[PDB]
């Protein structure tokens, strides 16, 4: 039998689970109008070209993305997703590769049955104290895959979404299914080996973490960056607003040349060193308030490459490969203040780097809007503090026409 | 009576008298080390002195220099007082909000002109040509900018602006020539290799194409006298060198190139007007001069427009100084004299009064 209020988890009742979903896909298409029902048999018809599009889209010129005719499908469905949202948690249930969370081989076999202490263990230090980043269309379920059920991957993701999560039930001919459109990060809080119909899987109790990602929104972006920097623009010293104009009207590139070579010890300059210090005090003076996305085009120096390094032709395989075995994984630490931006839409200035990082900003991290100051808005920049680490989750891949760029998922650490 | 026009550029200040057909004077924009020296004068005092450019990348980064180099074109290039001219400066595209307040600052406080104007140097160089409607291509020794323009109006938010320009082309010649045998690296070497830059580089049409011929003959082979008589010999390095332009990858450049940012800033416009863009693409600024940059605009250009696109790149003979021409016919209009800004006006109003009229 079942409650008359729903659990938070449906666990292993199938039955209900599936009933209840019946349920509520009945009641959401009394809330969809022919344009979003229209984008929801699409997806049923072109569902793995539909989620593609949406992981990758933000990171194309603006004038490009305006152009795609996929932003109708996108938009559309993103819509009828976004508003079916859940009035209390829900836990839910899905496979993925390993790789998907930088394990880069199998945990076992297809035809293996069991999974060695090895892998657990490696799995397990590969992904515990990380913080992954999710885009795109997903199909979850809200029960736990058990006998007869459909089982690609040896890893399980049990992930608790919290209310206000928008999530789209329907049906797919005789499947009730469940649409969510990732935007946020996922932790791994715990692994666990449990056993499916005699076959050893890895459990993952997943939770997330919400961040603002403007993505290819830089008015949006601009707009909160604005009104969170416009008071922290008039707050600074005489000197601090001297020395931050100043870094920013090109002396950025002596100050950081000076951070770089350790010129603080190696050559003492007290010069630079206030201006360090003033710029460093200006970065603290409004901490960022709120966990954050921000993308940077880095340039191959800053991971060890230059234009014509054969290594840096991602469009070979192995190339990629030999970036993941040096970086995937690694924290990285920049001695100079770092760039950033509010928007992942590509740019004329930095239109062939194939470097991007994606990084996630915790809340009252040193930190400024610096397009908040009237001289420059079109950087949308995020200006990062001297010395910050970063520690790269994950390492995709795409293609920028026929250029295959990297996404570096990062994450601020001090 | 006469009114002032001064081009300041990241390299040479063009400045003359409003009504003239082109600038009396052309000098580099340079200081060495109160009373500090200028133009060329910061060149044969580069011992005790070092020579120092006050705008950089189209943008005044020093306003003390800067200051040096007005007192000087007043004074010393073009004999007047300030006091006894308006005088109409140029500035470059998108050029903060405050740092045309600190010209209009300098300008009556410092000089106390009569009545002065910042005009954008595209939409001039636009002007010379008798258009108000076009995208310009402007590039000269440290920035080069598209900048779309409708019925007089720049369009902020379609401007694209590269700091890629002729230093930077000057640069890699001497890179290339010397990996060819020859030996450029000094100060005095490298104005020889801008010498030799303006006289025999040229754009080629077909790149990859040239540069087999090249292999493959000597055709495309130039000579050129040193000033100490020795003649050497330059190559594909004629081409290679403005193809940068084209490929910012040339000297370590991950930009798009200038036929890229043509385009980009073309589909950042309304829609309405794109076509009135791409038949008027104008070039001004001594970067725009080499011989094929047309030509090879044209095909970039049709290649990525929709193939039913009519497209005209429209380069005068007189675009070295297109900008400054531009100046000079505006401050002459009749139309024009009551945009000026007067020091009753500045007395009244801020530095910001540049804004309400400029
Ligand atoms: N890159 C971006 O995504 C971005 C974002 C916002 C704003 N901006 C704007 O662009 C300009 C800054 O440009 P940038 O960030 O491309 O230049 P940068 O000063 O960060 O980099 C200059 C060069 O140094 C390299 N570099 C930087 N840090 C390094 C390190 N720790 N080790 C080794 N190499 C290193 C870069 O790869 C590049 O080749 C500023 O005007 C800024 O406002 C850039
Ligand atoms: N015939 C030519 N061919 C190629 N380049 C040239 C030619 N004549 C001048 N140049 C280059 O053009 C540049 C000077 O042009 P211009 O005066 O338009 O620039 P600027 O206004 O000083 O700089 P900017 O506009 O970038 O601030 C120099 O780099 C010079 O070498
Ligand atoms: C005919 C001429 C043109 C010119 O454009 O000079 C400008 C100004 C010049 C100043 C430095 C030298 C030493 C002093 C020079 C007096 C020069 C008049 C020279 O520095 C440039 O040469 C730079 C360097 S090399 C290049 O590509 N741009 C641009
Ligand atoms: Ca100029």
């Amino acid at each position: 039998m079942a409650f008359i209020e729903r659990p938070e988890d449906f666990l292993k009742d199938k039955e209900n689970a599936i009933q209840w979903e019946k349920k509520e896909a009945e009641r959401v298409e009394k809330n969809l109008d022919t344009l979003e029902k229209e984008a929801l048999e699409l997806y049923k018809k072109d569902s793995e070209q539909i989620s593609n599009y949406s992981q990758t889209r933000q990171y194309f010129y603006d004038y490009q993305i305006e152009s795609n005719p996929r932003e109708k499908e996108y938009k559309n469905l993103r819509n009828a997703i976004s508003k079916n949202k859940i009035d209390k948690p829900i836990n839910v249930y899905y496979f993925e590769s390993p790789e998907k969370f930088a394990f880069n081989k199998e945990i076992r076999t297809e035809n293996q049955n069991e999974i060695s202490l090895e892998k657990f263990n490696e799995l397990k230090e590969t992904i515990q104290d990380k913080l992954f980043k999710q885009d795109g269309f997903k199909d979850v379920s809200l029960y736990e895959p058990g006998n007869g059920d459909e089982k690609p991957t040896p890893l399980l993701i049990h992930l608790k979404l919290p209310k206000n999560t928008g999530m789209l039930p329907y049906i797919n001919s005789n499947d009730v299914k469940t649409l969510i459109e990732q935007d946020y990060s996922i932790k791994i809080d715990k692994i666990v080996r449990i056993v499916i119909e005699g076959k050893q899987y890895i459990k993952a109790e997943a939770s997330i973490v919400n961040s603002l990602d403007f993505k290819d929104d830089v008015s949006k972006g601009d707009l909160w960056g604005k009104e969170n920097y416009s008071d922290w623009s008039n707050k600074l010293t005489p000197n601090e607003l001297a020395d931050v104009n100043d870094y920013m009207r090109g002396g950025y590139t002596a100050i950081n040349n000076y951070l770089i070579s350790n010129g603080p010890l190696n050559n003492p300059n007290p010069e630079l060193d206030s201006k360090v210090n003033n710029i460093e005090n200006a970065l603290k003076l409004t901490p960022i308030p709120s966990n954050l996305i921000v993308y940077r085009r880095s340039g191959p120096q800053e991971f060890g490459l230059t234009l014509t390094s054969p290594e840096y032709d991602f469009n070979k395989i192995e190339n990629i490969d030999a970036f993941k075995e040096k970086w995937e994984g690694k924290v990285i630490t920049y001695p100079n203040f770092i760039s950033t931006s509010i928007g992942s839409v590509n740019m004329s200035a930095f239109a062939k780097r194939k470097i991007i990082l994606r990084i996630n900003i915790p809340k009252d991290s040193p930190g400024a809007y610096l397009s908040a100051i009237p001289g420059y808005a079109g950087e949308y920049e995020v200006l990062l503090n001297h010395g910050s680490k970063f520690k790269i989750n994950k390492v995709d891949s795409y293609k920028d026409g026929t250029v295959t760029k990297l996404i570096l998922d990062a994450t601020l650490i001090n | 009576t006469t009114a002032l026009v001064c081009d300041n550029g990241s390299g040479l200040v063009k400045a003359g008298f409003a009504g003239d057909d082109a600038p009396r004077a052309v000098f580099p924009s340079i200081v060495g080390r109160k009373d500090s020296y200028v133009g060329d004068e910061a060149q044969s005092k580069r011992g005790i002195l070092t020579l120092k450019y006050p705008i950089e990348h189209g943008i005044i980064t020093n306003w003390d220099d800067m200051e040096k180099i007005w007192h000087h074109t007043f004074y010393n290039e073009l004999r007047v007082a300030p006091e006894e001219h308006p005088t109409l400066l140029t500035e470059a595209p998108l050029n903060p909000k405050a740092n045309r307040e600190k010209m209009t600052q300098i300008m009556f406080e410092t000089f106390n002109v009569p009545a002065m104007y910042v005009a954008i140097q595209a939409v001039l160089s636009l002007y010379a040509s008798g258009r108000t409607t076009g995208i310009v291509l402007d590039s000269g020794d440290g920035v080069t900018h598209n900048v779309p323009i409708y019925e007089g109006y720049a369009l902020p938010h379609a401007i694209m602006r590269l700091d890629l320009a002729g230093r930077d082309l000057t640069d890699y010649l001497m890179k290339i020539l010397t990996e060819r045998g020859y030996s450029f690296v000094t100060t005095a070497e490298r104005e020889i290799v801008r010498d030799i830059k303006e006289k025999l580089c040229y754009v080629a049409l077909d790149f990859e194409n040239e540069m087999a011929t090249a292999a493959s003959s000597s055709s495309l082979e130039k000579s050129y006298e040193l000033p100490d008589g020795q003649v050497i010999t330059i190559g594909n390095e004629r081409f290679r060198c403005p193809e940068t332009l084209f490929q910012p990858s040339f000297i370590g450049m991950e930009s798009a190139g200038i036929h890229e940012t043509t385009y980009n800033s073309i589909m950042k416009c309304d829609i309405d007007i794109r076509k009135d863009l791409y038949a008027n693409n104008v070039m001004s600024g001594g970067t725009t001069m080499y011989p094929g940059i047309a030509d090879r605009m044209q095909k970039e250009i049709t290649a990525l427009a929709p193939s039913t696109m009519k497209i005209k790149i429209i380069a005068p003979p007189e675009r070295k100084y297109s900008v400054w021409i531009g100046g000079s016919i505006l401050a002459s209009l009749s139309t024009f004299q009551q945009m000026w800004i007067t020091k009753q006006e500045y007395d009244e109003a801020g530095p910001s009064i540049v804004h309400r009229k400029c």
